[PDB]
């Protein structure tokens, strides 16, 4: 009596919904997360959504040579 | 089982149904089972008798109904 998923996909997905709610709408959750990674990123890209920055988690040494600073030296002090 | 005679009019059940020809939508069916319906149907009737005034008479301070034909102490 219970549908058969291979020969009747769809008819089988009505009866999954219906007589083992948890366990469908279980995989439909968990098929959500890989839904979400496709589709948001790329639609939050055309909206103009962007990606804040990542923060700084150590000190941002300053790309290239030294700049050789000329102040607050020794004779500076007092 | 019966009575003797014939078999009393509609006495045999209908065939059972199938889960294909149940005549209730998904969304309804899904609703009540996750969001346990009867259940919170249940808990507000309990709601409205903490709301009703209790049967409690404080005895021996108030007393029970006795009849003139109450059968006590000889
Ligand atoms: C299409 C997707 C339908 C999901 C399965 C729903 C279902 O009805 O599974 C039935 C099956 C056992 O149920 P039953 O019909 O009683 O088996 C009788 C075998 N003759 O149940 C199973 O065998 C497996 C049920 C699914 C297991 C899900 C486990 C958690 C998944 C979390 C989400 C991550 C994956 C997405
Ligand atoms: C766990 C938390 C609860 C999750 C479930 C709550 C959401 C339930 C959403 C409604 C389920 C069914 C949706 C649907 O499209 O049903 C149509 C179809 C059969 O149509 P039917 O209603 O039977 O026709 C009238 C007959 N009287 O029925 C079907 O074919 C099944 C289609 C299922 C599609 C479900 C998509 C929504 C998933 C919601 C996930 C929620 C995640 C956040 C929590
Ligand atoms: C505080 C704020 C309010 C809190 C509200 C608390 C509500 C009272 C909670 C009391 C404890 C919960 C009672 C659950 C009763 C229960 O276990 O029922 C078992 C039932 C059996 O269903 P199953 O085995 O899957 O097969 C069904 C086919 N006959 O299985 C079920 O019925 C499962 C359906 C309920 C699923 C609820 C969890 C999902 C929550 C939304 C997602």
């Amino acid at each position: 009596t219970t549908p058969r998923f291979w020969s009747t996909p769809l008819k089988y997905c009505r009866w999954a919904a219906r007589e083992r709610p948890a366990l469908f709408f279980s995989v439909v959750i968990g098929a959500l997360g890989p839904v979400t990674l496709a589709t948001v990123p790329p639609l939050r890209r055309l909206i103009g959504d962007v990606d804040a920055a990542p923060i700084p988690l150590t000190y941002p040494i300053p790309p290239g040579p030294r700049k050789q600073l000329k102040g607050y030296d020794d004779d500076t002090e007092d | 089982a019966t009575p003797a005679g014939p078999p009393p009019k509609n006495f045999r059940l209908p065939p059972p149904k199938n889960w294909d020809e149940e005549s209730e939508s998904t969304i309804d069916k899904v609703g009540k089972y996750f969001l346990m319906t009867e259940m919170l149907r249940g808990m507000y009737v309990l709601l409205e008798q903490f709301f009703r005034p209790p049967y409690t008479i404080y005895y021996p301070f108030e007393k029970g109904p006795i009849s003139p034909r109450f059968r006590g102490e000889h």
